[PDB]
RNA sequence: AACUAUUCCAAAAGUUAAACAACUAACUUAACAUGGACUAGCAAUUUCGGUUGGGGUGACC
RNA sequence: CUCGCACACGCUUACAUCAGUAACUAAUAAUAUACUGAUAAUUAACAACCAAUAAACCAAAACAACACUAAAACGUUUAUUAAUUACAUUGUUAACCCAACACAGGAGUGCACCAAGGAAAGAUUAAAAGAAGUAAAAGGAACUCGGCAAACACAAACCCCGCCUGUUUACCAAAAACAUCACCUCUAGCAUUACUAGUAUUAGAGGCAAUGCCUGCCCAGUGACACCAGUUUAACGGCCGCGGUAUUCUGACCGUGCAAAGGUAGCAUAAUCACUUGUUCUCCAAAUAAGGACUUGUAUGAAUGGCCACACGAGGGUUUUACUGUCUCUU
RNA sequence: ACGAGCUACCCAUGAGCAGUUUAAAAGAACCAACUCAUCUAUGUGGCAAAAUAGUGAGAAGACUUGUAGGUAGAGGUGAAAA
RNA sequence: ACCAAAGCUAGCUCAACAUACUAAACAAAUACAAAAAUACACCAAAAUAAAAUAAAACAUUCACCUAACAUUAAAGUAUAGGA
């Protein structure tokens, strides 16, 4: 009676059925029928030099935790744009038209990593 | 859609029957929209157009329920818009004809906010209203900047 | 007239546009807003899409007229695979050439000298045939696609074995798949023989002209036969994008400048995908001619003139059991007029290297009637082959 | 002759006849899926 | 479900093109015509039924073509001929004695003197003698041949009246046409196709015919020998 | 009944004379196609009264 | 003793190693490919995935020389553009699948007939009856519905019905039923989804059953054409009496009634209501069987076809030989 | 609503047919694989919801057969056996 | 003496109220043969409910039968029906 419940996988069908397990495509099919890899699609791991740096996978037990404050858009506004805006309004140099000097970005399409359509994996 | 008795004797067979209107291909001229549409109409439609004395009259002069067509309501929405706007593009060359025509229909003229909602399905309406309300959510940088300017201008005015 | 599509197939005419699009001064409301189809709303119309940066693969095919090499003169091209309706007639007419039955007598004298035979001819050639037709494959009965090039190459080897006795034969080099472009103008019709042949034997030194002056002058009085209903261009490729430049497949300063012999194989399994023997003859006429013409315009130049120094090229062609021999002498670079001196071609046609071949013993009433091997063998055809190979020395 | 072996398995046939896509390509099929959803079936379709 | 007809190929080709038989089934898949299916596999040769077809629109004049070969065709009863002129070849339906290496004239030109009719010649009806034998007959001018294409069939031109031709179809019915319509002169190929004897049920299967049903039906009123006065004459001439 | 063909009347589009005699009618119809009829095909719905020296036939009511 | 190895399709870890099996799976144990647990495992070169648009090509596969008819699967080259840059992704176990079972069943292809696979018997005893086999004195169908089955035989003849190869009631009918070449009727004058990319030597709706000799008479009824007349039977269907006569049984002849025509040719006790085991000849020692004739069959009979015939038939009957445990009569 | 993965008939696309006899691949002949299912005996809650053993019929064809697709119940399909 | 026996919980049922009415969970993947990141299109649609049954058969008829308007009465009245 075949099998209803067990999931549908490349192991199950005929020769003609190949369904990946969910790894991401690195390329396309070329002229010779041979497969071509696109160096840009292959994720390049960015790994910092860890050797000269002191932090460890675990933390000392007598070391204290702290009162837990989730970072909010407000707190981030106040630690960054608030001192600068206050400095330039107190000096009357404040310009409601261009906020770009404070770090505000009008549109995301220029820069490499955009936040809203979210150009980057991790 | 219904049933009939054959022979009209109640004692005969009872039988499903459907009575279909006789349809015609006729091209009609709209003055206000200045156009000839090729429309399927009935003899009844032609008689009502005759009775209301104009094609455009018939379309303006009849309620939504009596036309029954979505196309009728769109014709009406169109020329109602052309009347409330007094659209110059009607007859670009001759303001004489334009004023002459816009004249006879002056009884049906309705404001603009009303005129674009007349012939609308609930679907089309909901869509339209969704498009008028379409806004990209305002960056929190803006809002926080305005709160901060409020606070700074009340710190400056207090001393 | 009866048109050749069928309504059911031709891509469906666009749905009749929504009625809200006939009403002047009115904005239709569409599902275009929601980025997906909805019933109850009008179908949106979109501008033909322009992805401002063009992608090499996924772009629409560039129309032909946009090319830098586009020209309004239709040029008729003959490439490796074209079939001519009237084969040798057409070939001759396009080439301005007279046909002669046998091979040149120089070549025949080269063929009948017992000095020019190999060690054991009948033995070695029977072996070459058997090898090609049977022994060279794992399978019982090899297909033609394998055994045609094999037998031509076996024979080329048998002849190459004579480099010991006449050591001028090392002055030659073999080439495969060269671009060949020869453009010429004939009777207001523009012709170009363009493409690749299979295999080409090139020499360092040119080939001595094989026709006495009597032949060349008897050529002046010869009238070209004509096929009235059929245009001479029939079977060629009408082409609107082409280059007119003389191109032999090699750049300047090629150590082996002089085409010697062209080899044309028909290796195809199906009959209909091969050439009729006649069409094949035509093919090698045209191609030999192109090969010649290129050279002729290299050593002399684009000016159209009768030649004080004729150019000679040879060609061989095959079913693999059946050979076509051709020798061509090019006397003329002006083909525009019909009335001058004509080029010369000797064609030895339909020369059987062997009658038939049996790969399995044929048995009748539990006895062996016919053994494995070739039936009938013409040493003559190989002799002619050798001759054409030996024409340089 | 002898019966009961009527079912001769093929995955292509299985999924073409009874599969998800096949059930969504027609209104009736969609009503099948809807009924099964209603009853709370573990497997809506093949 | 829905099947697509094999009959879509836009450009004309002399080369045999591959076709799919469908035994009696419409595009819905039900049987429409009983008793059809599974003959030998067949390729289809495209036939040009418009005999007068100027190669280029540049030179309109009456032109002449050579007959290259006369071949068997699986699709129809008549034998067909490969005909070439200018740069183009086409298949046409071969007349009875048409042989390879032949010459055939195609002409739209009328004239007061008529014409001496050869076989493969195509002329407008007006241009022929009044007793001639014709095949591949157009209905309206420019339409292409429909009538009288079967093997060994011939119609006959009966008379010419009022810029119009009246001809006699193989069913012995009369047909009236403008005299500007083209027809080919002669009897169609393969005249003995009538006398061919299918030897065994098998051969009938080779021809793609499935056997009759087995049900016994009592003959009805329709059967008998009906002797009907020959029908009135068909006229494709449109009166003003 | 529907459906499929036939035939006809009406609907719809038209076209003609200014009609005839003395001191309004008639005709037309390409494909669709409506309402009402006609003739068939293909069909739709429904039923097999009782008595009886078992039922049936016959007879009877 | 011999259904073996692999692939496809399918199955989905049932495979492998170590350990355990009181009980659970094996129709029983031993122990374990099938129960239990833990731990592992199939690695791409094979396979899947793996370009479009124009243009030249009428020329079968059959060892393909060349042809046959039913007219036939399978590609080159030329031009125009085709991201150009190691290593992508996925199938890889098995003793397996479909039959409720570890089912004598069903299962495509390539290679093999052994080099690979396997075990008919848990242990006895040697009653009947039953199954399967080998042998049998004398006889040789006397058995029996029938030579069913069997046999050291593996041959000849004759009828009936169907011409023939073929098809059919999967699971009680394989036939004399159906189809079928052939022959006949009807209906159609024509274009982009069937018929058909066809065109009356064609295509549909049917009848009948090759071949051979034939296919008689009837249009009143009922149909169908012709919208009424009239035409149609290779349309549905029909095709008779009573009295008197040759010395005598018969009735060429005569009378008369009724019909639209009055059953013609042929064949005939038939696969043909009954009478019927008709009568006679042949075959047997003996026949309601078989064959041949006679034959009113008052209910045969001519394309709902009639008569002969070749070849053919797991059709239904009959004779001869031969063979035999079918039987005498069993062992 | 769901069903043509069985089966009836189609459409695409593949695959098989050795030996012998014959001028012959002729819906010829002998006889395997293969396909059928004649006659008998077993079996009859069986090995089997149609099998086993023997015996038979066809075996280059109106042949067998794989894969994918089609036709759906007032229907389909049918070399009519409802 | 075996096989067995005994529980009182899991939850349910019917109403009331009620805001208002597609719960929960969504990182990725999901309408290729659902759970398979990535290429030039198509997309979509409606036609009266019928019958079993009651009428002791059945032929016109046969409440309710997936259409908001409740309740006390008028009233099983006027009417409708092979009356
Ligand atoms: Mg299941
Ligand atoms: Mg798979
Ligand atoms: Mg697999
Ligand atoms: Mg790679
Ligand atoms: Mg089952
Ligand atoms: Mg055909
Ligand atoms: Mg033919
Ligand atoms: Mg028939
Ligand atoms: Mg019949
Ligand atoms: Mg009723
Ligand atoms: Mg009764
Ligand atoms: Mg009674
Ligand atoms: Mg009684
Ligand atoms: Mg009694
Ligand atoms: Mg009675
Ligand atoms: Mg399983
Ligand atoms: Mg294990
Ligand atoms: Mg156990
Ligand atoms: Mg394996
Ligand atoms: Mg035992
Ligand atoms: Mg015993
Ligand atoms: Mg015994
Ligand atoms: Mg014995
Ligand atoms: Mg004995
Ligand atoms: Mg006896
Ligand atoms: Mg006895
Ligand atoms: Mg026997
Ligand atoms: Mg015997
Ligand atoms: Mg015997
Ligand atoms: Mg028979
Ligand atoms: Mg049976
Ligand atoms: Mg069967
Ligand atoms: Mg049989
Ligand atoms: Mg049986
Ligand atoms: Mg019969
Ligand atoms: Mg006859
Ligand atoms: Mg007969
Ligand atoms: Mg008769
Ligand atoms: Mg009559
Ligand atoms: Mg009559
Ligand atoms: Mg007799
Ligand atoms: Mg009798
Ligand atoms: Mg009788
Ligand atoms: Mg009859
Ligand atoms: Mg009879
Ligand atoms: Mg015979
Ligand atoms: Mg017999
Ligand atoms: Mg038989
Ligand atoms: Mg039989
Ligand atoms: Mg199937
Ligand atoms: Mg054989
Ligand atoms: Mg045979
Ligand atoms: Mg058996
Ligand atoms: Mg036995
Ligand atoms: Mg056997
Ligand atoms: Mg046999
Ligand atoms: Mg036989
Ligand atoms: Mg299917
Ligand atoms: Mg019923
Ligand atoms: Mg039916
Ligand atoms: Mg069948
Ligand atoms: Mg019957
Ligand atoms: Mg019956
Ligand atoms: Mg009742
Ligand atoms: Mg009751
Ligand atoms: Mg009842
Ligand atoms: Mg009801
Ligand atoms: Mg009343």
């Amino acid at each position: 009676g075949a099998d209803r419940m067990s999931k549908w996988t490349s192991k199950r069908g005929p020769r003609t059925f190949c369904k990946g397990r969910g790894a991401k495509g690195t390329g396309f099919h070329g002229r010779d029928g041979k497969f071509v890899q696109i160096k840009e699609m292959i994720p390049e791991l960015v790994v910092p030099e860890l050797a000269g740096f002191k932090l460890k996978p675990y933390v000392n037990y007598r070391a204290p935790e702290g009162t837990d404050t989730p970072l909010t858009a407000k707190q981030l506004f106040l630690e960054t744009a608030a001192p600068a805006i206050e400095k330039d309004f107190k000096a009357g140099t404040f310009d409601p038209e261009h906020l770009e000097k404070y770090g505000f970005e009008p549109t995301q399409e220029g820069k490499l990593f955009q936040l809203y359509p979210k150009n980057f994996p991790r | 859609l219904g049933h009939r008795y054959v022979n009209n004797d109640k004692l005969s067979k009872r039988v499903r029957k459907v009575w279909k209107p006789q349809l015609f291909q006729r091209e009609l001229y709209s003055e206000i929209l200045d156009k000839r549409f090729t429309v399927t109409v009935t003899m009844r439609t032609l008689d009502l157009i005759d009775q209301a004395c104009g094609f455009d009259f018939y379309i303006l002069k009849t309620p939504k329920e009596d036309l029954c067509s979505k196309f009728g309501m769109d014709l009406k929405r169109g020329m109602l818009l052309r009347l409330a706007r007094q659209d110059p593009q009607l007859h670009p060359d001759d303001p004489a004809r334009r004023a002459a025509i816009y004249d006879r229909y002056k009884a049906f003229v309705i404001p603009e906010a009303e005129a674009e909602w007349v012939g609308l399905t609930l679907d089309e309406a909901v869509e339209k209203q969704r498009l008028l309300e379409e806004k990209d959510p305002i960056p929190l940088f803006k809002i926080f900047v305005e709160e901060l300017l409020g606070q700074l201008q009340q710190q400056a005015l207090s001393e | 007239a009866y048109e050749w599509g069928v309504r059911s197939t031709r891509k469906p005419e666009p749905p009749p546009l929504d009625r809200v699009y006939e009403i002047p001064g009115l904005e239709p409301i569409t599902y275009a807003g929601k980025m997906h189809f909805m019933p109850g709303l009008a179908r949106p119309v979109f501008p033909p899409w322009d992805p401002g940066w063009t992608h090499p693969k996924f772009r629409r095919l560039p129309p032909l007229h946009e090319h830098p090499l586009y020209k309004d003169q239709a040029c008729y091209v003959f490439h490796q695979r074209c079939r001519l309706l009237e084969g040798v007639k057409q070939a001759l007419w396009l080439t301005k050439t007279q046909l002669i039955e046998g091979l040149p007598e120089k070549v025949l004298r080269l063929a009948d000298d017992p000095r020019n035979h190999i060690e054991n001819q009948d033995e070695r050639v029977l072996n070459a045939i058997s090898h090609a037709r049977l022994w060279h494959s794992t399978e019982d009965i090899p297909k033609r696609e394998t055994y045609c090039p094999v037998i031509v190459d076996s024979l080329i080897q048998l002849c190459k074995s004579q480099i010991l006795k006449h050591p001028s034969l090392a002055r030659r080099i073999c080439a495969q798949n060269n671009t060949l472009s020869a453009t010429w103008n004939r009777e207001s019709i523009l012709l170009q023989v363009h493409g690749s042949s299979g295999a080409r034997l090139n020499a360092k030194d040119p080939l001595p002209p094989v026709a006495s002056q009597e032949e060349v002058e008897a050529t002046k009085n010869h009238v070209l036969e004509t096929f009235y209903p059929i245009s001479p261009t029939m079977g060629l490729q009408e082409c609107n994008v082409y280059d007119v430049n003389d191109d032999t497949g090699f750049q300047e300063g090629y150590p082996y400048p002089c085409p010697h012999t062209l080899y044309f194989l028909e290796s195809a399994n199906l009959r209909p995908r091969r050439f009729q023997p006649d069409q094949l003859r035509a093919k090698m006429i045209l191609f030999a001619f192109g090969s010649a013409l290129a050279q002729a315009r290299l050593l002399y130049g684009n000016d159209s003139k009768v030649l004080e120094q004729p150019v000679v090229v040879q060609s061989v062609g095959t079913d693999g059991r059946l050979f076509q021999f051709l020798v061509l002498q090019l006397n003329t670079t002006d083909l525009a007029s019909d009335e001058g001196v004509k080029n010369l071609a000797w064609v030895d046609s339909d020369q059987l290297l062997y009658q038939h071949f049996w790969c399995l013993p044929v048995i009748k009433k539990k006895v062996v009637v016919e053994p494995v091997g070739p039936i009938g063998f013409q040493p003559e055809t190989f002799r002619k082959f050798l001759a054409l190979y030996l024409h340089g020395a | 002759k002898a019966r009961g072996n009527e079912y001769q398995p093929s995955n292509i046939k299985r999924k073409h006849k009874h599969g998800w896509v096949r059930r969504l390509r027609t209104p009736t099929g969609v009503q099948v899926i809807l009924r099964r959803m209603h009853k709370g079936r573990k497997s809506l379709s093949h | 479900a829905t099947s697509v007809s094999w009959k879509s190929r836009t450009k004309y080709t002399v080369m045999p093109v591959k076709m799919r038989k469908s035994g009696g089934r419409n595009h819905t898949g039900q049987i429409q015509v009983h008793g059809i299916g599974g003959g030998h596999k067949q390729r289809y040769r495209m036939i040009d039924f418009l005999r007068f077809r100027p190669e280029h629109e540049s030179k309109p004049g009456p032109f002449e073509e050579k007959v290259i070969a006369v071949r068997y065709d699986p699709c129809r009863s008549a034998d067909i001929a490969l005909v070439a002129g200018g740069n183009r070849k086409r298949w046409i339906i071969a007349t009875e004695n048409m042989k390879a290496g032949d010459t055939v004239l195609n002409s739209d030109h009328i004239g007061r003197m008529a014409v001496a009719a050869r076989e493969g010649d195509a002329h407008p009806l007006g241009a022929l003698p009044v007793g001639t034998l014709i095949n591949n007959v157009e209905s309206e001018p420019g339409r292409g041949a429909q009538y009288i294409r079967a093997a060994g069939t011939c119609g006959v031109l009966l008379r010419k009246v009022n810029g119009t031709a009246i001809i006699q179809l193989p069913s012995k019915r009369q047909m009236q046409v403008l005299e500007t319509c083209i027809a080919t002169v002669g009897r169609v190929s393969n005249v003995d196709h009538n006398k061919r004897v299918i030897g065994k049920a098998g051969r009938n299967r080779w021809l793609g015919k499935r056997p009759n049903s087995g049900l016994w039906q009592r003959k009805g009123g329709w059967a008998g020998r009906k002797i009907r006065p020959l029908p009135p004459m068909k006229s494709y001439v449109k009166l003003p």
